[PDB]
């Protein structure tokens, strides 16, 4: 599904962004 | 459900102001001071996420083709998939809200502002109803403000 | 033109490593001290840019439709447009090199590895031949390493 | 040529400046 792929992209982006504030 | 009402108020207000380009001076009604700081934090962080991923977001919105209320349930399905690995953190949460704001801007552009409220409720539903215990353990929106505090 | 040779060596090595996925232990030849730390920095920062913008870059690559050596000069035209506002900084430069590595990965995928060197040379040409004075004032690749120091 | 290249350049310029600001801060 396109939804599954889009979710994987948002998860990746979310985790990259989280890491700039966690440390 | 105080946590749902507080969360909906913050997320709804952010999506609305993003779609219109205007910060409403209306006070938060169901957020109690903590919500004011949270919205302030969400403006800074959410706006930066959109600047960082504008072009990626455009492609995602195109593939999803959200044009009316019955299409908002696709964003719900996407958020469920994001959290399906069992990991939860504020970066993920604020990336999904920021994509929500991007979608709301699009909805206003195509004369579909009525769909912004259902979009906000869809996002809040996933966050609060599937991540309640994690949110409470982070001390709700106070933990959000603390996590993204700028030196 | 020592600055061109040093820069090509760094950018060429990074694009090739990315396309093959293998960090070459071959020492840098015409880059001296700054060259070793520069490639190390470019690996860290460049890999993060690609992780941050993978999906956006994919879309960009699709619109450019780079299929062979003639198409390689479109990245240099894109770089010229990026700098047309007269602003130069290392974030822009590294973002363009990172997109170059993203393209190099694609060229290998479509059995067009012969185009990777011409791509690296085109990137280096724009950087060094149009931003020489800015690079020299920044202390070249030494300034690059210091700017991105963790 | 000119049209897609110019829009792609604007995106890369934006990305480049956002990234630069995280280190120039």
């Amino acid at each position: 599904r396109p939804e599954i792929r889009i979710a994987q992209e948002l998860r990746r982006x979310g985790d990259e962004f989280n890491a700039t504030y966690a440390r | 459900d105080d946590l749902y009402r507080q969360s909906l108020e913050i997320i709804s207000r952010y999506l609305r102001e993003q779609a219109t380009g205007s910060k409403d001076s209306k006070p938060l009604g169901e957020a109690g001071a903590a919500g004011r700081r949270a919205l302030e934090t969400l403006r800074r962080v959410g706006d930066g996420v959109q600047r960082n991923h504008e072009t990626a977001f455009q492609g995602m919105l195109r593939k999803l083709d959200i044009k009316n209320e019955d299409d908002v349930k696709s964003l719900s399905r996407v958020m469920i998939h994001v959290f399906s690995d069992g990991v939860t953190n504020w970066g993920r949460i604020v990336t999904l809200i920021s994509f929500g704001a991007f979608v709301a801007k699009h909805l206003k552009t195509i004369n579909q502002e009525s769909c912004i409220e259902p979009l906000a409720e869809s996002i809040t539903d996933v966050l609060v109803r599937t991540k309640r215990d994690w949110l409470v353990k982070q001390r709700g929106w106070d933990g959000f403000v603390e996590f993204f505090h700028v030196e």
